[PDB]
């Protein structure tokens, strides 16, 4: 049986403030820039539709230097931090970014048509761009988040598999890391393994996995450590309706239509796909630059940061403007030529985080020791995530008890 | 399907003559007609497609014309290598069909 | 240029099934539409079936539905024709007609096989 | 890539004759064919591009025609300055390639 | 009009690298596409590589990838070709072909260099 943390955790009246100064990231919005001979990255990939996972490290309160010590007994008490307030400051102006493919697989525009496509070609690919759906989300926890996507499965060995067959599909749960791609209006699938022509989705997702958070599995966890708080807001609509070009994997049944003649002797493509569009960004619909108070979590864990560790996941596509840069090769010409200038694309992104923490103490009795050991063995030993990449935040040297000297501390003292 | 009738079924000609073959469709098939030439011991060989167009590598002495339900093939200045069997083919629907065939012989 | 090569002559008994192949040898083909024709002794040409893998088309005449199957393999560029429930009137010469992608229509059958003789008798 | 075959590899002609050179592609390349002329001690020189178009400053006695996989170059009323080596070139893909080359000589 | 001038003859030992230049002299060029050709003693013409700085194209044949580099400088309008790991079969005459912006296609190579002789021997 799982019990709430409010039973075996005692909260004191000591509060601390923590915060980062400013985080910046500048890079190419579509692909990394790499040296031709080498494999070392010169310009990383920074996009507005990437998961931002911050892993925050806290001081050990047992070894922390407090002006007063009489409030607890080190012989039978142990200390831990609790989160009571978070703000995610978000710079840059509001904007919308677009992406596309120079060789995207589009056959025809089927929204309105007046002639029939009676002849097939060798290459019908086009240069198409669009803007993605609108999404904001924030997740806070003490364990890394969990996402889901569609991937290939293991086929049965009863019958053989011929080239060109439909791959089998299964649903896969993984851990979201820093730099992953969010859904853009095409689904949560592995585009590298489920698409072979490399020309069906834009350039920044054509060789990546799009993942969606697994809210149902996260909230059903018995201990509720992976999610203390979450906000989400997403929207989209359809702008264009197209076809796809290729060979027909599955034929239309003969009892759904009447055969034609002349131009309509053969059938056109039935692999319709839409073009997504986020509508419009406004200041009134923003979930950032606002303080969140963590009064009572939904799960049994109520903001206790076991292991001196915090995880913050952020997605915000409402500031995704890409900047165009131009450099002149030769300036000794008074008439414009296309070949005298070079074009570049850049994206910059700005972050700020600030937190209010409360000090708690735990009495280690035999029953409490047994329960905590059953919950997590490493906690007692201290008194794994080495193959994942997160944005590391080190707050071991940024705490202050002067709570009213900071913007978030003033609000915290004002609400109470 | 569509039935096609080819006339005549046999004719005799001499070198340097003009030969015409008429082809009739059971329905309106626009210009979806092709003409094929077949010799004994060889595969059929395409001459005219879409009832007017001439296949590459074919002498200009062959011509074809028609539309609707009536079509015709004309051969001017007959040569010794033109003596073969000629077939219609409709391609209006994906269930294609052939004509009866006309055999050209030596007078 | 490209040449289509067909399998050898077949001798079958009534009630059996036969299968004929058609392979493109020279260059790279990238086939467009495949069809099969036949000629009986003393008769004309008879269309027996067409497949157009693009547009997903597969059509056979009414008198031949249920006994004829036409298949194409793009990895090796080989066409196959299957006849089931052979009869004594199926003794004939079979021709493979194919069209190449990049032409102006699907019915420009400019490539033909040499023909295969099939004899159904006891 | 695409391999190209040029025929013949050598021929002899006299002043005032007609000379034809055939060029064959390993795949369908539409009309993306060009013809080049090369003389000893000089750089190659373009004559025909896109298989039909004539380069500026080239005599009209040169002509070219073809499409798909078959192309041909024709020279009418051969002059003493036309005796050189002629090359095909495909430009269907960005990995261009040349033919074998045909050398015209004096009979 | 415009004339392309190439560097002088080169004598190299096996295992070394060579670099050849191609400068446009008359008028203002505003190049479009650059390519290099070669001719061996007693052989035909061989394409060795093309770059089209607009559209961002850079392509070499399979037999030459890893040893050939083609570069263009627009400030001085000069093309450069780099060969690495020279062999005794690289002794040949090299030609510089260039196309000018404003023409109807990228493959209208109307401007050619005089050719440079490269001898790789010990």
């Amino acid at each position: 049986k799982v019990v709430s943390t409010d039973e075996y955790v005692a909260r004191t009246n000591i509060y601390y403030h923590a915060g980062t100064s400013r985080l910046l990231a500048v890079g190419h919005p579509y692909f990394p820039i790499k040296k031709p001979n080498n494999n070392k990255i010169l310009v990383p990939k920074v996009s507005g539709l990437q998961y931002r996972v911050f892993r925050i490290h806290l001081p050990d309160p047992n070894k922390f230097g407090f002006p007063d010590t009489s409030f607890y007994n080190p012989d039978t008490q142990r200390l831990v931090w609790a989160c009571v307030g978070v703000e995610v400051g978000r710079g840059q102006p509001l904007g919308v970014g677009i992406s596309g493919h120079p060789l995207l697989n589009k056959l025809d525009d089927t929204e309105n048509a007046s002639a029939y496509a009676a002849n097939a070609g060798v290459d019908n690919r086009e240069c198409i761009s669009m803007d993605y759906k609108q999404t904001q989300l924030c997740l806070i926890g003490c364990k890394p988040p969990i996402g889901e996507h569609w991937g290939k499965g293991s086929p049965c060995t009863n019958v053989a598999v011929n080239p060109g067959d439909c791959p089998p599909l299964e649903l896969i749960n993984t851990v979201i890391q820093d730099g992953d791609m969010v859904d853009t209006g095409f689904g949560a699938m592995d585009f590298t393994t489920l698409q072979a022509n490399k020309s069906e989705v834009p350039l920044d997702i054509c060789t990546s996995i799009c993942k969606y958070p697994d809210y149902i599995k996260m909230v059903s966890e018995p201990y509720g450590d992976s999610l203390f708080f979450y906000l989400r807001r997403e929207q989209m609509f359809v702008r264009h309706l197209f076809n796809r070009a290729g060979a027909v994997g599955d034929n239309v049944p003969d009892d759904l239509y009447i055969k034609g003649s002349g131009s309509t002797a053969n059938l056109a493509s039935s692999n319709y796909f839409p073009t997504p569009s986020g509508s419009m960004v406004t200041s009134d619909a923003q979930i950032f630059n606002k303080p969140y108070w963590l009064q009572r979590a939904q799960g049994h864990n109520n903001g206790i940061c076991w292991g001196n560790q915090l995880f913050v996941t952020v997605v915000d596509t409402t500031r995704s403007t890409n900047m165009s840069l131009c450099a002149a090769i030769s300036t000794s010409e008074t008439t414009y030529k296309n070949t005298n200038f070079k074009e570049y694309l850049r994206h910059g992104e700005e972050y700020d985080l600030q937190f209010i923490f409360q000090l708690c103490k735990i009495t280690l009795t035999a029953d409490v020791m047994t329960y905590i050991h059953s919950m997590n063995s490493t906690i007692l030993e201290d008194w794994p995530l080495k193959k994942y990449t997160f944005w590391e935040v080190n707050l071991k040297e940024k705490f202050s008890a002067d709570l009213d000297q900071f913007p978030l501390g003033r609000k915290f003292l004002l609400q109470a | 399907d569509i039935q096609m009738t080819q006339s005549p079924s046999s004719l005799s000609a001499s070198v340097g003559d003009r030969v015409t073959i008429t082809c009739r469709a059971s329905d309106m098939i626009s210009n979806y007609l092709n003409w094929y030439q077949h010799k004994p011991g060889e595969a059929p060989k395409l001459l005219i497609y879409s009832a007017s167009s001439l296949q590459t590598g074919v002498p200009s002495r062959f011509s074809g014309s028609g539309s609707g339900t009536d079509f015709t093939l004309t051969i001017n200045n007959l040569q010794p290598e033109d003596f073969a069997t000629y077939y219609c083919q409709q391609s209006y629907i994906t269930r294609l069909s052939f004509g009866g065939g006309t055999k050209v012989e030596i007078k | 240029q490209v040449q289509l090569v067909q399998s050898g002559a077949e001798v079958k008994k009534p009630g059996s099934s036969v299968k004929v192949s058609c392979k493109a040898s020279g260059g790279t083909f990238n086939s467009y539409a495949t069809g099969w024709v036949r000629q009986a002794p003393g008769q004309g040409l008879e269309w027996m079936g067409v497949i157009v893998p693009i547009f997903g088309t597969e059509d056979y005449p009414q008198r031949f539905q249920g006994r004829v199957t036409i298949t194409a393999d793009e990895s090796t560029a080989t066409a196959y024709m299957e006849l089931r429930s052979l009869r004594s009137d199926d003794t004939a010469v079979y021709y493979c007609a194919r069209s190449r992608l990049g032409s102006s229509s699907w019915f420009l059958f400019e490539y033909w096989g040499q023909g295969t003789l099939v004899t159904v008798s006891s």
